[PDB]
Formats: structure tokens, C-alpha cells, sequence
RNA sequence: CGCGGCACAUCCACCUUGUGGUGGGUGUGGGUAGGGGAGCGUCCCUCAUUCAGCGAAGCCACCGGGUGACCGGUGGUGGA
RNA sequence: AUGCCGUGGUGUAAAGCGUGGCAGUGAGACGGCGGGGGAUAAGCUCCGUACGUCGAAAGGGAAACAGCCCAGAUCGCCGGC
RNA sequence: GAAAAGUACCCCGGGAGGGGAGUGAAAGAGUACCUGAAACCGUGUGCCUACAAUCCGUCAGAGCCUCCUUUUCCUCUCCGGAGGAGGGUGGUGAUGGCGUGCCUUUUGAAGAAUGAGCCUGCGAGUCAGGGACAUGUCGCAAGGUUAACCCGUGUGGGGUA
């Protein structure tokens, strides 16, 4: 339908639900309006999501010659990665595991009047 | 494949029932048959079918001597020992219609469908009710000779 | 105490679901000619230059 | 005008035209039978009576030979270790009115 | 003494014909 | 001869799954739960396929009970009347008959009343 | 051919105790349902072979 | 009880007239322990035959089929 | 009174008997009728009963309700008694 | 992957990672790499759901949505189908009835008796022996049969104890 341009961040380093709770903040906005929101969020994960949106909308001004001042978030999605596994020693001899999660991020922004 | 009726089928009508001397079993039964339309051919149990139902003179239901002194209504509030306890002499002093509506509501089927179906129920303790716009047919009870 | 039963999806998903992000509301600021937001109440760090707009 | 017909130990009420699912008949595609009534509306009238009804036979037209829709069985009671599966497809005639 | 009294008493009904179990 | 188990194996659990699509919960994504919930499914339609000929005669006496009621006479005597005056219809169609051509019906009750005994009672 | 439970490299000594831990009771590691455990009737190695008459 | 489908046993008549089939009656067909009879699906070998880089296996979807375990057709993915 | 043994007639397919292959079972429960133990108590306990049902029996009735009443599911039907 | 031909160069980014180009038959083969199931986790979307007491299904069933088709019409009709009426797929299920999980073990379990969080893989009447008994079947038949062993590339021929 419209134009269109894609970015992906894979195997970072945040956990996927902690990456939706931000992501959620800035589903379906403008890419500028979109930039401050995760520029001013508390959360941590709004780091890597303001990358890949900036990254993204790069894509699309760069590769695809399309204008900045028309790009809204289309889709925007947060699968998990690979989960490394670790170990807590506990009292009495017990070892509980501890998960480190992972996320791939992907992001769909599209140019439309 | 047997009828069952589409939305848009079912066409209301309103009686008005006038309790000045029935017993209040009859007039209960009556009203309950009435709301459900089961004296309509296109019945179905699944469907709300039934007409407005308008009872007048709640005041003048013959109830017995005896079950005004002693039939017994109980409410439990919840609480411990919450339950309450007034008679049927006490309601028809306060709130005879309630009586009516209460006898009639334990007459209908215990689903989802007669929470609809006793919304068409109007009881009203004097001789006149607010329903004058809707045009009620006045009906009085009939039993078929076998 | 210990969960008796796994709790379902329908009521696992219920609780899950209110763990979300307030969002902030963010004005405008015009400082060294250019145009920006910031929340509101950073209005006066913003004018006075204390805000670092990376 | 309309007509209550018996076949297969069943009834159906038909008119000229219409299209009947009934039990199996031992006829093939295309060719004619004649079915016993019940009961004739021929407007106002009825004909309510078996003297005058023996005379009246529905005639029809056979469409086809189709298959009722797949049953699945699967019996089972509880602390027994007892199941038993089976299948069944009833085996129809699909009826054109022409006649009454 | 009255569950016992109850649950006994409730075969004489015309579908039991008289007889429970227990 | 070592056999590997899988390819066989699938081939019942893809026929319950396949089944078992629309229940809520475990029961539509879970073998083993869905297994069990197909044995109720089939047990209660095979007990359903038989009391459903019962439910429809259920629902055919009580329509033709009103549209007997509404022409003055109970389901009751119209039934023996029918019955006497030699009339072998059955519900399923003297209920269609009330829904859709009562002044057939009302042929039919004075049919039966005529045929009914002048006293019923002896 | 095939190694019994007999003849599996090790699983000589019981596990862990047989109460108080909450696991099953499981006797030797080579038991055969544990993975790299023993073989239940497995092949063996034989000799298939007839003594047919000589008529025949 | 009516109408239709299936099966077991048996009687009555034919085809090898019980190796087994063909036609019609009649009776029977709830089932745990358990006994007997007949089958489905997977893999390997032999014999014959037939498909496959113009796309096998496996997997997925849809449309069908058989009394059951289950089977087929089409398309997608795939690469022996 | 019943029950039991023998015998002569009549009726009844899936009775009976001999000999082999392969079993499972050997914890029973309630109800009716006759008894013992018990206090002529027990949802008690121990026997009898070509008695029943459950066990191993679904369906209808008994509000619900293995053992009570009716009745024994080959499959289908939006037929009837 | 047949072959490293393992992505030069540009862009966003501190990097990681990605987008465009490029190699390759294929990147739906990118050193996290053949195929790539399930549990499990998202995003979009059709229907339902905030007055109701639900072993979570089953039978009855309205209404929506989707895609095909017989009609009377936009006859623009070579049109194509807008819509209307009917029918049929498929999805959903307002509402009504019925309905006490599976296994083991028990006189009797929905049981508040046991076991099981879920999926995938694996996990239990087999083999030996001129053994014993009984049967089906084949060869020979008042006879039947060889064991060790010998000779043969073999599964064949001899071998009477
Ligand atoms: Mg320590
Ligand atoms: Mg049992
Ligand atoms: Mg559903
Ligand atoms: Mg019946
Ligand atoms: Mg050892
Ligand atoms: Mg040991
Ligand atoms: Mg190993
Ligand atoms: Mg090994
Ligand atoms: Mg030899
Ligand atoms: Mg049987
Ligand atoms: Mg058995
Ligand atoms: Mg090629
Ligand atoms: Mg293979
Ligand atoms: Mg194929
Ligand atoms: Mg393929
Ligand atoms: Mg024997
Ligand atoms: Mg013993
Ligand atoms: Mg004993
Ligand atoms: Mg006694
Ligand atoms: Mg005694
Ligand atoms: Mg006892
Ligand atoms: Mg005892
Ligand atoms: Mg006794
Ligand atoms: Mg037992
Ligand atoms: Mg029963
Ligand atoms: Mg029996
Ligand atoms: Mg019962
Ligand atoms: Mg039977
Ligand atoms: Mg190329
Ligand atoms: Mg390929
Ligand atoms: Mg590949
Ligand atoms: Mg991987
Ligand atoms: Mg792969
Ligand atoms: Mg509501
Ligand atoms: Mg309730
Ligand atoms: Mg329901
Ligand atoms: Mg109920
Ligand atoms: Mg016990
Ligand atoms: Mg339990
Ligand atoms: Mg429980
Ligand atoms: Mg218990
Ligand atoms: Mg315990
Ligand atoms: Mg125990
Ligand atoms: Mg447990
Ligand atoms: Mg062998
Ligand atoms: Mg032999």
C-alpha cells in the first residue's frame, strides 16, 4: 500500500517484556512525535526501541527517498532471542536458575499524507 | 426443518390483568404464561417472546386469612444471623406489589432469559397505572373446558 | 503459601496486562532558535539552558 | 396447494417443486414414483379422511442417490478401559414433486 | 439423628415402592 | 530393525488437534487434554443425537398445545379426537401446519372435536 | 547386537537414597529408561537356520 | 413398532452346491477380568513392476473418503 | 406349603455331558424373605435363599442419589405406541 | 554452499544490529548458517464478551462477517456485478436444554484416595535349546529322521552312531 521502510534489531540485550511495555508507548505514532516519547520514558528499554525507530526512518529517507515529515510507526514488535542460562546459589546447598532474555526488535514505518 | 423464529418476528401486544378477587397462584400463573407467550403458537423456549403484562388492584389479591397471619417471607442480608422475617400481612400493608411480582417471578424459568422477560411486568397497587399511551387489552382468565 | 493450580491464560493475561508505562505529556520550547518538547515541568531548565537535548 | 406425504416411515409436507431428502428407494436416477398422503390442502379444503386420500398419490421424481453427513462414534466409560470407535453414513434419495 | 431419621424416611415415595439402599 | 517412532506416531494427534479446534484453554493446543475432552464431545453427541428426537417432540407438542388452546380445545382431547376420527398425521407436521395455515388447523380441531365422544367422561 | 543393562559402561551403585528426596526410586543410571541406559530385549546375535529334510 | 445400513449364527435353494461365494427367512449383536477370530500404520530384506532435479522424503494447509486403526487428491515449503 | 429324587408326555437352536488348549477369580456391596451374635441397636456382624441388582449396565423415574422401581444401548431418522 | 565465490561500496548506529547494493540456482542457504514440527511468545485482523454462578463440551439456535451461486436490477451487458430476494461454504455463538476430568485401585472414586505443569524424543512377554505339552500346515510313510563330521565361493551333496 504505502511506501515503506524496515529496520531490525536483533539479539539485544533487554528482556521482551520490559522492551513491549515502551513499545506500546509509541505504537502507531509519528516518527518525530514518537523520538521525544521514548527520549523522555524513564524505562530503560527506550533506548534501543528510539534506535531502531531513528534506524529505520533513516532506511526510509535514505534507500527509499521518501520524506521524514510523513513518517508514522506502521508496525512495531518485540520477539524473543536466544535465552542464556546462569545459576544463584541459594541457602542449603540449593542452585535456583537465572534466565538472561534477549529481543529482536522490528520496526515498520511508512510514509502517508 | 421445524420454524424457529428470526429476529424481527416476534410482535408484542400489552394486557392489563385486574386482581380484584383472584386468588394470587391463579393470577401469577396467568401473568407468568402471558410474559413467556407460551399461549403462542410460534413459541421457543430460547426466544423472549410474550407481551406486557400490566397488573392493577395488587391490593385486592384474595389471600387467606391464615396465610396473611402466617405465610412467612425471609430475606438474608449476608451477615451472621442477617436472616429477616415479615409476613405476608406486613408486605400487603407496605408494599402489596411486591407480593404480586414475587410470586410471579418464582413461577419462571431460573436462566438469563427471565431477567429479560420480568422486565415487562408492570404491578401497581391502585386501580390506575402510568401505561395509558400503550393502548392494554383487558384480559380476564379463562380455562379451557377438557 | 504455594500457587495450587497454574493459573490459566485468559487470567495470567488479566493481571499482565495492567503492567504498562504512564505516559508523560510533553509542551513545546522554543531555546537557540530551534523547536523541542519537553515535559512540563522541566519548562524552566529548559529556557534557562539545563537541559541536554542530546 | 399442498400435501402431507408418507415415505421411508416418515412425513413431509411438499408442494409442486420442491426438493425432499427421504430414506433410501429402490429406484435409479430419473424415472417416477408415487407416494401415499396424509393429508391435502387444496385451499380451504382438507380431504381429511383415509377414504378419499387412498386415492390420491403424490408423484415424484428421483434427483439423485446422496450420502447424510459423516458420524463419528466413539463409545467410553469411565475406569474400564473400554472404547469402541465407528463411522456411519446414511444412504438418501433426493425427491422433485410433480404431481399431487 | 435427624439425617439418618431424613434419609431413611425418604423411601416411602411411590417411584422407590418402599426400598433403598441403605 | 530400529525404528524410529515419530512418523506414525503424528498421524493420530494431528486428527485430535484437528478435532479439537475452537475449544478455550488447554483443550484446542494440548494433546493429552484435548484426547480426553473428544471423549466427551463424542459421548454427549451420541447421547444428544438420540434425546433430540424426544426435544423436538417436546417442542411440536407444546406449539400445537397453544394453537389447540387459541381454537378452544385442549392438546389433550384434540389428540384423541384426532386419533378417532382416523386422521394420521404426525406432530412434527400438525405443528408446521399451526405456524404457517391456521385456518387449516382450525378444519382440523373441528375434525377432531366432531369425531370426540359427546361425553367424555363415561 | 546390542548391551543390556548388565553390560552398559558403569551404573554399578545406586544413585541417591531411595527416601526423602522427592525423585523417584531409580536403583542404577543405566536402567533402561534412562537415556544411555540398557537395551530391554534387544537383538542379540543369532543364527537363523533350518534343518530342512533332504526330501523336501 | 415403522423405514434404511452393518455384522454374527443358523435354516431354506444355486455357483467348487460348507475351500469359499450367490438369494431369501429367522434369531441374535451392553460389557470389566479373561478366551477366540480378523485387520490398520512404521521400518528393513527378496522378487516383479512403476515414479523421481520437468522435484523424492519430511513438514504445513485445504478439499474429500472408509465400519475402525486410518487413506487419497490438490497446493505450499523443500532438496534425493 | 415349598424345595428334593425318579419316571412318562409336551415344549424349547445357541441346554447338558466327555475329553483336551488357554484362563481369570478365590477382599464382595446393598435390597427382599428365613435365622444366629448384638440391647431381638447400627450404612454392624455371620449364614441360607434356580432371589434381585450393582460389580461388569448405559437409558427413564426417585430433587440430587452403585445396590430401590421401569427397562438391557448394532448404527441412522426433525416418525408412531 | 558445488565452490568461500563468507556480502566490496553507501546509509542509520559508540558498537551490536540492520537497510540498500553485490555473490550464489537458492541468503525462503549470512559462519547465531541443510530441512525446520510442537510446547511457548508476539503483531495485525473477523465475530463475541463489563447483570452474571461456566469438568468449559454437546444438541437446539438468532444475528453478524467472508467467499461462491439461482432470481430483479445498476443493462453501463462484451460489460462487471453495486445493491435487492433465495441458497450454499467457512468463521463467530446472543440465547435454551443436557451434562460430576483422565489413570490406577476398589464393595463403592467427580471425588477432599494415587499419578501427571506442558511439548518433543526415548521407555516394558524377548531370545536360546533336534528342550516339554497341545495344535495348524508341508514332506515321506511301517517307517520317519540324521548328530558330530567330510567334501563344496553359499543356502548344495554325503554322513546309520
Ligand atoms: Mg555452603
Ligand atoms: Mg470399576
Ligand atoms: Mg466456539
Ligand atoms: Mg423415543
Ligand atoms: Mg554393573
Ligand atoms: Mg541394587
Ligand atoms: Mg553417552
Ligand atoms: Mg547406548
Ligand atoms: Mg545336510
Ligand atoms: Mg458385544
Ligand atoms: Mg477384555
Ligand atoms: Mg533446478
Ligand atoms: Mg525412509
Ligand atoms: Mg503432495
Ligand atoms: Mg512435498
Ligand atoms: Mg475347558
Ligand atoms: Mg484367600
Ligand atoms: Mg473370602
Ligand atoms: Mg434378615
Ligand atoms: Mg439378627
Ligand atoms: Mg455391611
Ligand atoms: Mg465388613
Ligand atoms: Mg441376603
Ligand atoms: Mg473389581
Ligand atoms: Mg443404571
Ligand atoms: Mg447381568
Ligand atoms: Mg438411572
Ligand atoms: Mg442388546
Ligand atoms: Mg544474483
Ligand atoms: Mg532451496
Ligand atoms: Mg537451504
Ligand atoms: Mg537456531
Ligand atoms: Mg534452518
Ligand atoms: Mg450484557
Ligand atoms: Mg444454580
Ligand atoms: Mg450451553
Ligand atoms: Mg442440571
Ligand atoms: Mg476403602
Ligand atoms: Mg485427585
Ligand atoms: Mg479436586
Ligand atoms: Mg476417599
Ligand atoms: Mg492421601
Ligand atoms: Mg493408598
Ligand atoms: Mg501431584
Ligand atoms: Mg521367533
Ligand atoms: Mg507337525
Amino acid at each position: 500500500e504505502y511506501p515503506s521502510a524496515v529496520a531490525k534489531a536483533r539479539f539485544v540485550r533487554v528482556s521482551p517484556r520490559k522492551a513491549r511495555r515502551v513499545i506500546d508507548l509509541v505504537r502507531g505514532r509519528s516518527v518525530s512525535d514518537a523520538l521525544d516519547i521514548l527520549r523522555w520514558a524513564p524505562q530503560a528499554a527506550s533506548g534501543p526501541v528510539a534506535k531502531v525507530i531513528a534506524s529505520a526512518a533513516a532506511n526510509a529517507q535514505n534507500n527509499g527517498g521518501l520524506d521524514p515529515a510523513t513518517l508514522v510507526v506502521a508496525t512495531v514488535y518485540a520477539d524473543q532471542g536466544p535465552t542464556a542460562k546462569r545459576i544463584r546459589p541459594r541457602a542449603q546447598g540449593r542452585a535456583f536458575r537465572i534466565r538472561r532474555r534477549t529481543s529482536h526488535i522490528t520496526v515498520v514505518v511508512e510514509s502517508r499524507p | 426443518p421445524t420454524y424457529a423464529p428470526k429476529a424481527g418476528d416476534t410482535t408484542r401486544s400489552w394486557y392489563v390483568i385486574d386482581a380484584t378477587d383472584v386468588v394470587l397462584g391463579r393470577l401469577a400463573v396467568a401473568a407468568a404464561n402471558l410474559l413467556r407467550g407460551k399461549h403462542k403458537p410460534t413459541f421457543a423456549p430460547n426466544v423472549d417472546g410474550g407481551d406486557f403484562v400490566i397488573v392493577i388492584n395488587a391490593d385486592k389479591v384474595a389471600i387467606s386469612g391464615d396465610k396473611l397471619q402466617h405465610k412467612m417471607v425471609y430475606r438474608h442480608s449476608g451477615y451472621p444471623g442477617g436472616l429477616h422475617k415479615r409476613t405476608i400481612g406486613e408486605l400487603m400493608q407496605r408494599h402489596p406489589d411486591r407480593v404480586v411480582e414475587k410470586a410471579i417471578l418464582g413461577m419462571l424459568p431460573k436462566n438469563r432469559l427471565s431477567r429479560q422477560i420480568q422486565r415487562k411486568l408492570r404491578v401497581y397497587a391502585g386501580p390506575e397505572h402510568p401505561h395509558s399511551a400503550q393502548q392494554p387489552v383487558p384480559y380476564e382468565l379463562k380455562q379451557v373446558a377438557q | 503459601a504455594v500457587p495450587k493450580r497454574r493459573k490459566s491464560r485468559s487470567n495470567t493475561r488479566s493481571r499482565r496486562s495492567q503492567w504498562k508505562a504512564a505516559k508523560t505529556e510533553l509542551v513545546g520550547v522554543t531555546v537557540a532558535g530551534h523547536a523541542h518538547k519537553v515535559p512540563r515541568r522541566l519548562l524552566k531548565a529548559a529556557r534557562l539552558g539545563l537541559i541536554d537535548f542530546d | 396447494t399442498y400435501a402431507i406425504v408418507k415415505t421411508g416411515g416418515k412425513q413431509y409436507k411438499v408442494a409442486v417443486g420442491d426438493v425432499v431428502k427421504v430414506e433410501k428407494l429402490e429406484s435409479e436416477q430419473g424415472e417416477k414414483v408415487s407416494l401415499p398422503v396424509a393429508l391435502v390442502v387444496d385451499g380451504a379444503t382438507v380431504t381429511t379422511d383415509a377414504k378419499a386420500l387412498a386415492k390420491v398419490a403424490v408423484t415424484g421424481e428421483v434427483l439423485g442417490h446422496t450420502k447424510g453427513p459423516k458420524i463419528r462414534i466413539h463409545k467410553f466409560k469411565n475406569k474400564t478401559g473400554y472404547h469402541k470407535r465407528q463411522g456411519h453414513r446414511q444412504q438418501l434419495t433426493v425427491l422433485k414433486v410433480t404431481g399431487i | 439423628a435427624k439425617r439418618g431419621r431424613k434419609k431413611r424416611d425418604r423411601k416411602y415415595s411411590k417411584a422407590n415402592h418402599g426400598k433403598r439402599p441403605n | 530393525a530400529r525404528v524410529k517412532r515419530a512418523v506414525n506416531a503424528h498421524k493420530k494427534r494431528r486428527s485430535i488437534l484437528k478435532a479439537s479446534r475452537g475449544y478455550r484453554g488447554q483443550r484446542s493446543r494440548l494433546y493429552r487434554k484435548a484426547k480426553e475432552q473428544q471423549l466427551h464431545s463424542l459421548n454427549y453427541a451420541y447421547r444428544d443425537r438420540r434425546a433430540r428426537k424426544g426435544e423436538f417432540r417436546k417442542l411440536w407438542i407444546a406449539r400445537i398445545n397453544a394453537a389447540a388452546r387459541l381454537n378452544d380445545i385442549t392438546y389433550n382431547r384434540l389428540i384423541q379426537g384426532l386419533k378417532a376420527a382416523g386422521v394420521e398425521v404426525d406432530r412434527k407436521n400438525l405443528a408446521d401446519i399451526a405456524i404457517s395455515d391456521p385456518a387449516a388447523f382450525t378444519a382440523l380441531v373441528d375434525v377432531a372435536r366432531a369425531a370426540l365422544p359427546e361425553d367424555v367422561n363415561a | 547386537s546390542t548391551k543390556t543393562r548388565g553390560e552398559v559402561s558403569g551404573g554399578g551403585r545406586k544413585p541417591y537414597r531411595q527416601k526423602g528426596t522427592g525423585r523417584a526410586r531409580q536403583g542404577s543410571t543405566r536402567a533402561p529408561q534412562f537415556t544411555g541406559g540398557g537395551v530391554v530385549h534387544g537383538p542379540k546375535p543369532r543364527d537363523y537356520s533350518q534343518r530342512t529334510p533332504k526330501k523336501m
